[PDB]
């Protein structure tokens, strides 16, 4: 039954359900796990680290990337797709820049990329991006955090998590996540998340961990910093 | 360049001189400005050496495709309404060329085309910058119950009188008759010049 | 269950695997095995070379070419693929040249050309290149090693290979490797990872050498100094 | 197994294998063999013929075709590809006159005929051409002698062969060439390798025979020199 | 087997063979027959005449076909797919006449129907002509004979044959064919060769005969002059 | 066997046949019978009528179409198809005139309108048309009567028929026709040959007739003329 | 058989027909009934309604829509392709009157749409128009009344009906029509050919009625007039 | 520019000067303006160097092709007409040039092109700003009866009296002579220096 309207994009089943999407959906979560929340003036993300052999420099496998000196966006899926679709983040946001002179609306710049996605569920010949991304930075409105899918939804957020262990850390910000915390609270409170969703086997391994507050830049946490909450 | 065609009771007779003007001086004497372009039709050219020389081959290959479709010969008429299409479809990028087609389907015809592809059917006409000397001979001395050979004989003279005082004109005279009986023939170089020393043109 | 899913490019499969990207892989598997290193100040590149018979000229079947004076890149999979991949990156890096004057970041070359492939994977009615590359060289930051899959995945390492005997490469230079190497320890340390990969009836067989350093262009290794290593 | 992924051009194998490419070579080794070797200063090209009815003109059935004064090609499998494959040839020839003022490198336009057929193996609702194609000349480098198949792929050779007894033809010249040998001993063994790739029933034809030497243009044999290697 | 490869025109057999194109050679094989044959400084062509119910004009039924009145042309196969070849091949005749004035070799003309009919085999959404063509006719280098097939493959003959009897009458003259023959012989020859193709229960029915001599143009023989040789 | 090559319009089957153009001819079939014969220096037009209910206005089934002042058609098949082929007539017509002048030739208009379904029968993604058609009008050559078919062939009759009872009308015809028989006589032929192709329980219907003849224009049979003759 | 034959509009079955637009007749007969019937110096047109909850606005499922001051239409099958069609026929009819300055025919305004419609049925990658229109109106000529199908076919009526009480009404309309009634007489017989198509459980509710006559616009009937003939 | 062809029993001979102003000064003496086309047909350039220099490699490469395509060279009417057609398709954006093709097919051909397309064929013809000077020579001492050598020195004398009287023209005459015996042969330049000295023109 399932497996005569699962093979095209562009097809229904039955009971009004696009499969193509939904398996784009299970290559998400083979990924890493990341995450991101807002606090006291401020918002930040956290990305797990895998870590492969040492002839890999630890400079290319950033899943975090600025999409600007305000915004920064995490991705998670397939890579090759993910990488696309930050490109198209990036020239999206300069040109807001270009048209009005600065950029008012994050949230006006994901659903540009979101509509770009959709796209590509809707048209034969062309099959989705297997990429969640999530977008966090500060505008004229204040800190923002919002998700997005292969099907090209949009959702914001206090706090949310993509990924292989998203179950996990959403269930444990479900339950100790609290807001306005200070920012090296919310680290540690992040660490705790991230470290509550991997198996008993392995053990968190210094992630990815970047933060911005209002009336400044994005800075990125050396290794030196992120120790201190290991 | 001078060029003439006019219409009997059962024939057509055209007529041009060789003369060529490239680069302001009399750089050819020997140019050739009367064509056949199907089994009973002729086509005559005057202005831009370029325009008119692409028209004739476009010509040629239109009426010989159009003879090997239809089976039959297109009328005199309907050529000229074809190349009345084409010159007017390019009128503010033209071809700079005047034009006589003649010819016989089930009478004689002779029509005269403009660059802009305006075309009108007469019993004689002519083109080139000696035309309105070929025009004062034509007026005085044609008639429409001449033979053929009386024909022959007053292009020539017409011609002749063309390039007494036309300097753009010259050279050796070219003559094409056609008829259904005969076909098209141009009448070979000796035979004009007898004409020409008959007529004490030289 | 695996066959329903592995007809088409664009079409996912209910684990979220795309099965075509994946048999593109094992076209590039079948290669000669090729693997390129940073030392002191540099970089270099060896590919294997299987004697064919004495017909065929020794100056067409190089797998090394040259971008430009200070870039290089060594192919694996389809010969006919990789030589419009090669083509491809020349034209890139000459588009860069005239645009900016120079080339600054080798990374960005090999985006290019990793998107270039990416494309193909997500259209219909186009087969992924089955090859894979690896770019090595120097640029304004420094010695560079980049390498890139059919799915257009980029991959940033010390040392790396590509190929048939890649298990055994990198697993044997994941034991050995050493860092900051004078040229010559490399090219020994190189020889010897390349021989601990072939079958024990077949031996090393004179392969291709070539190295760059900081401040120099690219030299290729002659006949009589690889025999020196040999 | 292999009748699942043998029906479209851009499909991948499960192994790797584009059956498609390969079974347009199979068309190949349907065609009479031909080969060409180089020589002191020169280079040769032998074709086999196969003599058919007295109705046919001895003039069209000719496998030899010049590319220009200075480069002939000779072609095996389907012959109406093949034309078109000349055809292209000839004009890209004409297209570096044009650009350059003269044709300095051979292997230049072996490429772009390779690149042409290489793009009928990547993209759907065209199929690959059926031909192998052996290139031979003089240019600023010196003789030349190069192979195209339907992948696209090129090598150079010093002596090759193409068509149905190609592998007997290989497999002698393995063991009897010689370099730098006189024009009339390469037309000998040329003839030798041919015989030896028919079978006991038939015997040598009078083959097809050309060849060039430096500073001067391409000759083609006449039957009265033909019957002298007989 | 062959069913699973004869079902598109851009696939390959696993013997690397185009069933396609095969079966449209079958739709020639339904047609009349129809040959041709060189002379002393002529050629002629004889087009075989199934005689129908006498409610049809004996003017449109004629299968020699003047390309220009120097060139004719006998088609065999898709009377429908024959109307449109001969129509290009008189639209090229005269883009040749317009170019260069006059036509030079017919051989030329040959090649670009041939190179159309070759298109319509290699690109998909497509069929092939089912048509074969027999162009005879007089240009710059003399009498000429040549023939083309679906395929687009141009071979040239001093006598050839097409349609549904062309094995008998190509064995026919195989063994009673000369060279040089005057026009009066060559016909008689031509009418047995005809002849010897049809069933015991028919018998010959006054064909079309067509010739061309050197400085002369085509004539068609009427009716008067084909009972002569009946 | 007949079911796997009668899918598709581009396919030929195994013995060079084309299915879907003979599936289209049983749709012409299906349509009412008419004919058209030609007579001393004339042509005429018949088709019969089936009487359907009183509802129908007794002005808009008329199946004879004016292309001209001098040329006639009538259709039989699919009405829809029908339609749109004779619109395309009336243009083809007037663009000739509006090109020469005048229209000259009957046969070059037909040829327009067969290359026009000659041209849905050799690409994908478009079904032939379902409609055989007769031309018959007066031009500078005679009278002249034409049909063709959905594949798009072309023949000259002295009379023919089109629709349900072809085989019956053209029977009649074969055994009772004569040439150059007077207009009335004509009519009197045709109605008969009618009458000839129907069943046992039904009786002719005042058919509708056209005819003209040199020198004239096209005149339409009233209804008083037609029972007259019925 | 029969299953092999129907899924695509571009393909005949062996006996001939297009199921593809059969089956959208069948859309067709699932709509409301409607009719239409010409009279004395007019023409008017009846849609019978379902009354569906009380929720709805009396407004929109108003089926006789107003093509302009004098042409209406009627339609029954797929409401949003019905909307579609009456667009098409607007922009025609504005069309019209733009380059000639008024309308003269109605029933070129007809073959426009038909046209559109059949073109649908014969091009792949569309589906047929589900729709059958009723077009009535005054021209040049007199009252009209005309009818079209999803293939595109055009017949003109004194009367005639759509939907799913078709056969009902038209039944009824051949036993009880008469010409040139008044214009109350011809409201009432349409009421009780409406009323005799229903089923036994139902009853009439009031339909939609609208009329116009020579010299004078299109009016479209009130409750208030529609229960006096209730 | 000076440049000369010429008509014989059996050979085309034609000359041309070398030297090139460009920049309103003589910035080059030894320019090139006489090419080998085909086996038996050359060209000479006169107009804008960068205009002459494409048509040059365009016809260079459009015969040879020929040739390849056909197996015989193409007739020399032949190349005038491509020529033709290649000028006039773009003669409002037209390549500034005359040009002169002369060769060998089954007898000696001159053809004259000008700029709009216009082909004309003749015995001898001149073209550039020294080419009245030339036509005033060859109309008093021209003959068809010349031999290959009296040819020769005919058009290094017309030549020669161009250089005394253009102030565009000047250097050294280079002159090839195409015979279907010997095909296209360009003379020495020490050949040519010895017939300039026994005529006495320095
Ligand atoms: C780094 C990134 N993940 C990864 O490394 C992803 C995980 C993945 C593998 C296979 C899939 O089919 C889907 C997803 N790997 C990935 O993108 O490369 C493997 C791949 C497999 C098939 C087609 C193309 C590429 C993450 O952690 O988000
Ligand atoms: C030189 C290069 N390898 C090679 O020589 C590759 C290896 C290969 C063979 C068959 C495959 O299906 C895939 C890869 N051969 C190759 O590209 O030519 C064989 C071929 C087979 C099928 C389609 C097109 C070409 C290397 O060593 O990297
Ligand atoms: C002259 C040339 N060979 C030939 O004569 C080739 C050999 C061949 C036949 C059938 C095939 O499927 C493939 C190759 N014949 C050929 O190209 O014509 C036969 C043909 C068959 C099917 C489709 C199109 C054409 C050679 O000797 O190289
Ligand atoms: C006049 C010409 N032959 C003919 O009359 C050909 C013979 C033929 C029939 C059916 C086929 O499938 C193929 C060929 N008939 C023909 O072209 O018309 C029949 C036809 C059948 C199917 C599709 C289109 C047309 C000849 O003698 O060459
Ligand atoms: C008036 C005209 N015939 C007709 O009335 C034709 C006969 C026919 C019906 C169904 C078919 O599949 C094919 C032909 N009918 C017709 O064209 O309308 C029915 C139809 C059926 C399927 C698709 C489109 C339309 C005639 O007598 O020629
Ligand atoms: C108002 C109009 N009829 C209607 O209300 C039609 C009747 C119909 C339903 C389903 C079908 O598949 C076909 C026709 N309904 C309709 O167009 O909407 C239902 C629908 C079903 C499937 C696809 C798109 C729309 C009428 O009375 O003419």
């Amino acid at each position: 039954g399932q497996m005569a309207y699962d093979r095209a994009i562009t097809v229904f089943s039955p009971d009004g359900r696009l499969f193509q999407v939904e398996y784009a959906r299970e290559a998400v979560k083979k990924g890493s796990t990341a995450l991101g929340m807002k606090f006291a003036n401020g918002v930040l993300l956290i990305s797990d680290k895998k870590v492969r052999s040492r002839l890999i420099e630890q400079n290319s496998i950033e899943k975090i990337q600025l999409i600007d000196d305000y915004v920064a966006a995490v991705t998670s899926g397939l890579v090759a797709d993910a990488r696309v679709l930050v490109d198209f983040a990036r020239i999206s946001a300069q040109q807001e820049k270009v048209t009005y002179g600065s950029l008012v609306n994050i949230e006006n710049l994901v659903k540009r990329v979101a509509d770009q996605m959709q796209q590509y569920t809707q048209y034969g010949g062309v099959r989705p991006y297997g990429v969640s991304l999530i977008f966090a930075g500060i505008d004229q409105i204040g800190p923002r955090l919002f998700d997005c899918d292969p099907a090209g939804t949009i959702n914001e957020y206090k706090a949310t998590a993509i990924g292989s262990g998203k179950d996990a850390v959403v269930s444990f910000l479900e339950r100790e996540y609290k807001e306005n915390l200070p920012e090296k609270e919310a680290v540690t409170l992040g660490i705790k998340a991230l470290k509550s969703s991997l198996e008993e086997g392995e053990e968190l391994k210094a992630p990815e961990i970047a933060s911005i507050t209002v009336g400044n830049k994005y800075r990125i946490y050396d290794q030196e910093e992120v120790k201190k909450f290991l | 360049t001078t060029t003439v065609g006019i219409t009997l009771k059962d024939a057509v007779i055209m007529a041009t001189e060789r003369r060529v003007t490239m680069e302001n001086f009399i750089m050819h004497k020997n140019g050739k400005k009367l064509f056949q372009i199907d089994t009973y039709t002729g086509m005559t050219i005057a202005g831009l050496v370029g325009d008119a020389q692409v028209l004739v081959r476009y010509m040629k290959a239109e009426l010989e495709l159009y003879r090997l479709q239809r089976r039959v010969n297109m009328p005199i008429e309907a050529v000229a309404t074809l190349l009345s299409n084409m010159l007017n479809q390019v009128k503010y990028m033209p071809y700079m060329v005047q034009l006589l087609v003649g010819g016989i389907d089930t009478a004689p015809h002779v029509f005269s085309i403009d660059a802009a592809g305006g075309s009108v059917e007469d019993i004689y006409a002519s083109t080139g910058s000696g035309s309105p000397f070929v025009y004062g001979v034509l007026e005085s001395q044609y008639s429409e119950k001449m033979t053929v050979d009386e024909g022959v004989d007053l292009v020539i003279r017409a011609i002749s009188a063309a390039k007494q005082r036309d300097s753009a004109s010259g050279g050796m005279i070219d003559v094409a008759v056609i008829t259904r009986k005969d076909g098209y023939v141009q009448l070979p170089t000796d035979q004009i010049e007898s004409r020409i020393r008959k007529l004490g043109l030289i």
